[PDB]
């Protein structure tokens, strides 16, 4: 029983499928992992009656096997250590559970919806870091990220930067200093915003990600906005989660980022690297890997998580089907398959 | 259309604060950002930061530790603030407005015409 | 951040003459790279934009071009409302960063 | 694993919807350190599922056979206790350990809520008599699963069923009780902990708490007088907020005056029940008008520093919605 | 925890059913480690478990990889699951995914569908690849905390060696009984040493042709070595052994029908070497009546406190069934 933190990464170089869960009536799905258990989130199917619940992953999410956290129509999860954190919404109000007490909540900020990060959030020591936002999708949403310990709200941070739109961020470490988010931009642009969280600092800023990749859904195409890294293109309006996680060597950094083949519907999933560089002023395109998904499968929300190995850490992607789950993870080399 | 007023001269330690006059155009245009530069003497140009209507906002981080930048949309100005003046901020601050027209093509197209302030005991 | 570099950081040209200044960006900036007209005394005024294109009203003696790191700005006719110091930015990433810029006196 | 002790509360001014249970009768939460768990009798016996999963036959546990019972963990195990003219079966852990006789040979009843364990001394309500009459409640101390002692009240005992329990402190258990027949007024109940000795009272609160019930302060009368509306009644929610200066109490009433339909939260800081008739503040609605809103009863949920006040409620089978103090801010 | 280092095994003779398991899950298989066996099997596609005792279903069922062949141990500290899906082979250790390895000969890569041999912390794994109608070489890995540190190439007779079945002969020596698709009715069988992690395959001198469709023991006609009559398709046959102070005993089971999957039949032998041994096997009983079908048979033991217990279980389609050696007599 001792706290959490970051870990060099898992010997590998690429990805492959890992497990697919594919039968409750869930939807958004996400995977938060412990030192020894990983569990899989999503809400029961906005609604009085939704739910945070819960099954061990590679179980198959049922009434029998799921334990509902709390009533929630969004949320996330996180482990510190010594125990589990459960996060979720319900104007609206933020809820935070630890192990089986509620302890703190949160209001909404814009007095509009209130929603989190559809992920598993970031603990160093006995400090988890969860992205929340509000404001609505269809205009200025604006993002915090609050500093959760033991259940309790300490600090919240206003990040500096591009703030306009930020909303629903996967994140995840870069190293033990800095929680890094790929996030979602509805509205305005097809290029995520890219969030720079200083955990010694509890500083935040945001900037647009600079690469002539396109990671949202939908977008134009790659290389098509003539404008410096900062500018907002063309299709703003639409948009969805993106997987995203690192790989901590020790002497670099190696971003995987998710992406649909559809630059319409959100229809199969790619997967994306780049290693080393800094994003926010980078503009260099990244590496195909590979296809998670078909063209012709569903391929929706996917997230971000890393599986806790005895002595390092795996970083993994997960992917939502209207919905079964894949997951796919850095295990050994060679092309994805 | 941009014109800066306020104390020309702090004394060290003190807060430096300038703001910009804005007519002919509005602060609440979410199309325009509005800013400063500075002009040490016998230097050439230091950006200092930014702002949107949109809550966007930048800053030069050798600098972001010192100053905020406020949109005050309701009297259609904005605000310069630099805390712990010292020395090596003697300059004329210049506020400026960036549209952010095509696809954010532009740098400044119109300016203020400058306070210089001198930083003395 | 990206440090640029000017130069020739002071030009002495004739009337008539042809003046070019040259950008020099430590990393590449691609093609967003801004240049200013100051008058002394005078806020100042911008000429270029995404390296060239070329700022509404200003007298189509002055052009630029350039891509990555070497950035050009050139005057086709140097004449005596053209003496002003003219500096150069990133316009790119952020943190934008002018350098030293140049002197141009007119003789 | 050490006997539990009350604890000062979790820090927060405010309850909010915590978690639903939905698509049993009589539900409970009864919590110990490091678990929490759902109770309910079978349409009989006295079965539980850990909170948070939906009951069903393959997740309830049975752990007696029992048309009424009570739950309670003292810091080293859980004690079971339930009642089937009917006996009181007491079990602790796995093996069944003592009883308890009906004595006015009749129902015999209890809390149908969690009881209050302090050191290794577990505090039942039991009662008996019949509800449309006379009906003496009296408290079992239970040690380990046996009966140690019976602690018969003073006061106003006319009348006490269906006791929702908790600590005031670590000197003393007050208990928010229904009373049938004879008024809309619920009894309080103050057990003396340290002296096995309980008096009750009449609320002297405006804010009839009973269903059905007269309007607020409908009643001219001292504190210590029955009203209008005595037949009929249901077991209200009751928690308490410990402080290290004040001690909060916390009801629940339905909102309709006649019938068991939806379900408000009710507040009042400091002060003694027994004696002071200022209205409880209105903290909000946790069931709307148009849904059934009936049983309610207190749990406290244990954190590892300090206690979480909590309030569930029966929604008729039946679904249990459950609040807690969590936060701040309005409900 | 410490490492699971192979034991004596616990006295008896003979074996009977310890347990049957009955109602698309296929291929099963069981693996044991301390204080706990599991249920191994295939979907129809991922490797699942549920614990040994339990009918699989959904409820009590994990799925733990995604596979359409794989094997499982135990180290003594972590369990180590192996599955394949040109597929790739994945090894997961407890929840991590930690390693992988790829195709060799470009075919359809397949492991054990039994159990992964553990000494100290190093699994060993046999992995097959290269068609069916043809020359398919076999490699064991070399696994150690879900990494793969070596890959082990057999000498001798490897010109095809399928879907083996693994367990130790001493702590110095791991023996596995391979099917053999295309070549011979005769079961081939490979000796691992882990001091040197060297392997030979030899093929079973023993005239008990241990594989359907087989011939009768008038095959032979031919040195130890010789690839006679049938062997077309195959059954995943497999053995324990029992590892006495004195000698090592090698339980085998063998389809009672020569032709299709029916029946299945236990035999013995005691001692010796079966790479230079003709003399048949005991017949020791009848596992499977020939009325109902006799699949896949795999072997497993099953950890007592203080020794190891060899059992042998088989597929019915699916449904299976665990014959231990338990006690003396006869097997009924
Ligand atoms: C973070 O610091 C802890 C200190 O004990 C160390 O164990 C861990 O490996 C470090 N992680 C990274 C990614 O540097
Ligand atoms: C009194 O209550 C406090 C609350 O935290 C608890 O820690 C303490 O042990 C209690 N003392 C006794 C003896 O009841
Ligand atoms: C192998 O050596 C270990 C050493 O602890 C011993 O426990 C084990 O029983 C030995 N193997 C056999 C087959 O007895």
């Amino acid at each position: 029983p001792e706290w959490t933190y970051p870990r060099l990464s898992c010997p590998g170089s690429t990805f492959q499928k890992a497990l697919l869960i594919s039968p409750l009536i869930i939807r958004e799905p996400f995977v938060a992992c412990g030192p020894n258990e990983c569990k899989h989130f999503a809400l029961t199917h906005r609604n009085k009656l939704r739910h945070l619940i819960s099954v061990k992953l590679g179980k198959i999410p049922t009434v029998e096997n799921s334990i509902f956290h709390m009533a929630a129509w969004s949320g996330s999860a996180c482990h510190d250590g010594k125990e589990w954190t459960y996060i979720g919404v319900d104007n609206a109000l933020l809820k935070v559970k630890y192990g089986e007490a509620y302890t703190d909540t949160y209001h909404s900020y814009a007095n509009n919806i209130l929603r989190t990060q559809e992920s598993a959030c970031n603990c160093i020591g006995g400090n988890c870091y969860l992205m929340i936002t509000d404001g609505s999708a269809s205009g200025v949403s604006e993002c915090r990220f609050l500093k959760i310990r033991e259940g309790r709200i300490i600090k919240e941070i206003f990040p500096t930067g591009r703030v306009k739109h930020t909303e629903e961020c996967t994140c995840g470490f870069a190293s033990n200093k800095t929680i890094e988010c790929a996030c979602r931009d509805n509205r305005y642009t097809a290029k995520r915003p890219f969030v720079k969280l200083n955990v010694e600092t509890d500083t935040a800023e945001i900037r647009l990600m600079c690469t002539d990749t396109y990671l949202d859904t939908p977008r134009p195409n790659d290389g098509s906005i003539t404008g410096p890294c900062e500018s907002d293109g063309d299709k703003g309006s639409g948009g969805i989660k993106g997987g995203f996680v690192h790989q901590r060597m020790k002497s670099k950094i190696g971003r995987w980022y998710s992406r649909t083949m559809s630059k319409t519907e959100r229809m199969g999933m790619g997967l994306y690297v780049k290693y080393g560089g800094d994003p926010w002023a980078d503009s260099d395109a990244l590496a195909f890997s590979g296809v998670m998904v078909p063209m012709k499968e569903p391929g929706w929300y996917s997230f971000g998580f890393e599986i806790k190995d005895k002595k390092c850490d795996v970083p993994c992607i997960g992917i939502e089907m209207v919905a079964a789950t894949a997951i796919y993870c850095l295990m050994g080399s060679g092309q994805l398959l | 259309q941009l014109q800066e007023a306020g104390p020309g001269l702090v004394k060290p330690s003190e807060t430096l604060s300038l703001t910009c006059t804005v007519s002919g155009g509005s602060v609440s245009d979410t199309s325009y950002f509005w800013g400063w530069i500075r002009q040490p003497p016998g230097k050439g140009l230091e950006w200092i930061g930014s702002v949107s209507y949109t809550g966007d906002n930048y800053y030069n981080p050798s600098l972001r530790s010192r100053v905020a930048i406020s949109l005050d949309a309701p009297k259609n100005r904005f605000s310069l603030k630099l805390r712990s003046v010292t020395a090596a901020d003697t300059a004329v601050y210049y506020c400026a407005r960036r549209p952010t027209h095509f696809d954010f093509w532009k740098t400044f197209d119109y300016w203020g015409q400058g306070s210089l302030v001198t930083v003395s005991s | 951040d990206i440090q640029m570099t000017q130069s020739p950081s002071t030009l002495s040209a004739s009337v008539g003459d042809r003046v070019t200044i040259t950008c020099r960006a430590s990393q590449s900036i691609s093609t967003w790279l801004a240049w200013y007209q100051q008058k002394p005394g005078e806020a100042p005024k911008l000429l270029i934009y995404k390296a060239s294109n070329l700022e509404s009203g200003v007298p189509s003696r002055f052009s630029g071009s350039g891509s990555g790191t070497e950035f050009t700005l050139t005057i086709s006719s140097l004449q005596p409302d053209d003496f002003a110091t003219y500096y150069c930015q990133q316009y790119n990433i952020y943190s934008w960063t002018f350098g030293q810029g140049t002197k141009v006196e007119i003789k």
